[PDB]
This record gives structure tokens, C-alpha cells and sequence, in this order.
């Protein structure tokens, strides 16, 4: 719906994704009820990175509408979620550099340099590589 | 007629100074004079108490005395409250002179034997002072015993005894000042609000707006007072339970659009966290999702002349804040959904 141009039904679907990430658990293997996906769907990796994905996906639609406080909320959450993406920190820091750069930005700079792919499913790896900006490291060393 | 003025003001002076601690000189003469003046007043109450201009003239004297005193500065004196307090003015004085510690010994002896002559006058057509005190003491006990044995704080404050009562005390006192027209009731109510315990007061006013008329001037004064002071109405609407204020609305359409205004603005100053799927406020004093849900809950389970109002005030605030059809997004979408 982003490619088609429909802000409404876009933010709809990002919100619906997020509700089934938090107001459900994917790891309820209490009851062996069927045949089921062992690997690709349970990985704590696939959870934290899928959260980050839809949070940034939605943050960009908030940026498009000019509600950059809501965008800041979703980006700040994805930072707490998966601190080893840097796509998250990139979008957050670009927003802080638009509005209120210094103290916030530097506080996250030092975090990144303090911080410094195991078995991610393919459609998700592929999706991240799709959305991520080329001018990433250039911005992060500024 | 004009003869009664100098009598009643002198007795009012003596009544106010009844409570006051100067009593060394006083004697049997003072006491006997007091009680016979009070009998004269109580006798007038019987004789030409109803359907007279002297009646209305004495109430002018009362209210203008009770407003020049005010309840401010020199003495917050209760005073004899109304023309019906004429009928037991003796009782007021007598009760207060027991309470006066400085009462000298032989005067107190003559006093108590003049009030309590004994069963020597067991036969009386006239309800004498001994029998009057009787019925008081009995009732007083009576009220202790009921309160502590079978009284319950009704949920529906409108039907509580004490709320119902305190309401009707307030409304007598408002009707007097309304007819008097000396000061505006606004001033009176504002001063009340500042002086006494607010939590009690609000609840009462609440209950007063709901009692049917008795002589709706009372309710029609208090609504204009409240619309006059928004800041008290912000703590009013905040402090009570839901059904109370809801039936307030179906009675007074004049409070509906402002009340929905209050919460409408209380809704917008939250934020939704995705970790706990719940709206929450930033500060300690911001209304919960549950109390807000509650109040709109009650307003929906109401008559049709408020249902459409609240429904449309929410639909117009939904459209204003993006016409989303999912939670996470609009406080107002959350509500509309939560209702089914
Ligand atoms: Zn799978």
C-alpha cells in the first residue's frame, strides 16, 4: 500500500502487525497441536527484527504525514527492541538532527560505539536490505 | 409591630453573647427576662406567624442582620436561622448557657430549677421547656442509634439520607438570599466553597440539583454559579462517580456540551504504549483509561437526548484525529470499538 500510495491503509497495516507482535506471543509451544514451523518462525531474532521492521515502516508514514513526535516514539521503541540493527538508530538520529540534535544524538553515538544475522529468515533479511538507506555509514560518522 | 424590632434585636444580642465568656455579673433577673422574652417570641410564632407583612418584615430584619455579620471577621455566629427558630429560641439560649463554663454558681442553680421545675407541672396543655428538651434528647440518641445500627451509605448519592438532607438545608438558605436580593448568591457560594470541606460540598450541590422543587430556582442559581466558575467544575466533574453526573445531564441539558468538552480534552492528553496495550497519562493527576471509559460508559447508558450528543462528539473527534479503524491510534477509535 506504500508503493500504491495509501497513507491510511498503510499505517493501518503497520499498527495491525504491531498489535499481533505484542498483544500475542508467537512462542506458545505448550501444546504440540499439529505440524508446525520449528525454525524460521520462533527465533527470538525473527521477533526483535520483525518488531523493528514494522516500527520503522510505520515511523516513515508518520514522517510522510508530519507527526514526527509519533515517529520519534516508534523509532525510540525499536532502539530498546533490537539495538543491533543500526537502521533503527539511523532513522532516530536523522529525526533528532532535523528537530533537536545535540545531546540526544551524542548520547546514542556513544551507545553505538559501545555496542560494537545469526539465522534470520529470508523474506525478513531481504525486507531490511530493501528499506535501508545507502547513505547510512556516511551519516553515522558525522 | 415596630414595638417588636427593639425586643427582637435585643434578644438577638443576648443570644449571640449567650455563648460568650464574660458571665460574672449575670443573675436570676437576666435568666428570667431571657426566657419570658423567648416565650413572647414563641407566642407570636403561634398567634400571627402566618400570612402577615410583620412576618416578611422580621425576615428582612433577620437576613439583613445575618448579612451585616456575614459569617466573616468579628464572629462566625450561627444566630437564630429563620422564622421557625422563633418557635424554640428559649431552647437555643438554655442549651448554650449549659455550655457556658463561666456561668456563676447560684445563677446556674436558679437557672436549672427554672428550666427543670420537676414533675410539679406534669399537667400542661402548652409544650413546656422540659418536654421540648425531652424530645430533643430522645431524637439525638435516636439518630445515633439508627446511624450505627442499620444505616448504609447508599451508592446512589441522590437517595442517601444525609446527602438528601444537607442538600435541602442548602436550598432553604439559598431561597432566603434569592428573595432578599441584598447580595448575589454567586458571592455566597464562592465564599462557602473557599471556607468549608470541598469534597463534601460538591457531592451535596450534586444532590441538590436533583431534588424536585419545594415552595427550580435553587438548581437554576447553582448551574449559573458553576458555568461562572469553570475551575471548581473541573474538580466537580473529576471528583464524583459517573451515574450521578450522567442523571445531572439528562436533567440540565445546560451542563452536557461543557462536560463532554472536559473529557474530550482529558482523552487527547494521554499516549498509547505498545508494550502494555493501554492508554496512559504522563502526570500522576491524569485520568485513567478506566475512569474515562467509566464516564463515557455511563453517558451511553442514558436517555436518547444525550446518546446522540456524546456519540456525535466522539465521531467528530474521531474524524478530526484521522478516521482510523484500528486501535493503537485514536483514543476515540478505542472507545467506539470498546462499546460493542
Ligand atoms: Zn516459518
Amino acid at each position: 500500500w506504500v508503493q500504491l500510495g495509501a497513507q491510511k491503509v498503510a499505517i493501518s497495516e503497520f499498527s495491525r502487525c504491531l498489535e499481533l507482535l505484542f498483544r500475542a506471543t508467537p512462542e506458545e509451544k505448550e501444546q504440540g497441536a499439529a505440524f508446525n514451523c520449528e525454525q524460521g518462525c520462533k527465533s527470538d531474532a525473527a521477533l526483535q527484527q520483525l518488531r523493528a521492521a514494522a516500527l520503522i515502516s510505520r515511523g516513515l508514514e508518520w514522517v510522510a504525514s508530519g507527526q514526527d513526535t509519533k515517529a520519534l516514539q516508534d523509532f525510540l521503541l525499536s532502539v530498546q527492541m533490537c539495538p543491533g540493527n543500526r537502521d533503527t538508530y539511523f532513522h532516530l538520529l536523522q529525526t533528532l538532527k532535523r528537530l533537536d540534535r545535540r545531546d540526544e544524538a551524542t548520547a546514542l553515538w556513544w551507545r553505538l560505539e559501545a555496542q560494537t544475522l545469526w539465522s534470520l529468515p529470508l523474506y525478513l533479511e531481504s525486507y531490511l536490505s530493501w528499506i535501508r538507506p545507502s547513505d547510512r555509514d556516511a551519516f553515522l560518522e558525522e | 409591630m415596630e414595638s417588636l424590632l427593639q425586643h427582637l434585636d435585643r434578644f438577638s444580642e443576648l443570644l449571640a453573647v449567650s455563648s460568650t465568656t464574660y458571665v460574672s455579673t449575670w443573675d436570676p433577673a437576666t435568666v428570667r427576662r431571657a426566657l419570658q422574652w423567648a416565650r413572647y417570641l414563641r407566642h407570636i410564632h403561634r398567634r400571627f406567624g402566618r400570612h402577615g407583612p410583620i412576618r416578611t418584615a422580621l425576615e428582612r430584619r433577620l437576613h439583613n442582620q445575618w448579612r451585616q455579620e456575614g459569617g466573616f471577621g468579628r464572629g462566625p455566629v450561627p444566630g437564630l436561622a429563620n422564622f421557625q427558630a422563633l418557635g424554640h429560641c428559649d431552647v437555643l439560649l438554655s442549651l448554650r448557657l449549659l455550655e457556658n463554663r463561666a456561668l456563676g454558681d447560684a445563677a446556674r442553680y436558679h437557672l436549672v430549677q427554672q428550666l427543670f421545675p420537676g414533675p410539679g407541672v406534669r399537667d400542661a396543655d402548652e409544650e413546656t421547656l422540659q418536654e421540648s428538651l425531652a424530645r430533643l434528647a430522645r431524637r439525638r440518641s435516636a439518630v445515633h442509634m439508627l446511624r450505627f445500627n442499620g444505616y448504609r451509605e447508599n451508592p446512589n448519592l441522590q437517595e442517601d439520607s444525609l446527602m438528601k438532607t444537607q442538600a435541602e438545608l442548602l436550598l432553604e438558605r439559598l431561597q432566603e438570599v434569592g428573595k432578599a436580593e441584598a447580595e448575589r448568591p454567586a458571592r455566597f457560594l464562592s465564599s462557602l466553597w473557599e471556607r468549608l470541606p470541598q469534597n463534601n460540598f460538591l457531592k451535596v450541590i450534586a444532590v441538590a440539583l436533583l431534588q424536585p422543587p419545594l415552595s427550580g430556582e435553587g438548581s437554576q442559581v447553582l448551574v449559573h454559579w458553576l458555568l461562572g466558575n469553570s475551575e471548581v467544575f473541573a474538580a466537580f466533574c473529576r471528583a464524583l462517580p459517573a451515574g450521578l453526573l450522567t442523571l445531572v445531564t439528562s436533567r440540565h441539558p445546560a451542563l452536557s456540551p461543557v462536560y463532554l468538552g472536559l473529557l474530550t480534552d482529558w482523552g487527547q492528553r494521554l499516549h498509547y504504549d505498545l508494550q502494555k496495550g493501554i492508554w496512559v497519562g504522563t502526570e500522576s493527576q491524569d485520568v485513567p483509561w478506566e475512569e474515562l471509559h467509566n464516564r463515557f460508559q455511563s453517558l451511553c447508558q442514558a436517555p436518547p437526548p444525550l446518546k446522540d450528543k456524546v456519540l456525535t462528539a466522539l465521531e467528530t473527534c474521531k474524524a478530526q484525529d484521522g478516521d482510523f479503524e484500528v486501535p493503537g491510534l485514536s483514543i476515540w477509535t478505542d472507545l467506539l470499538l470498546a462499546l460493542r
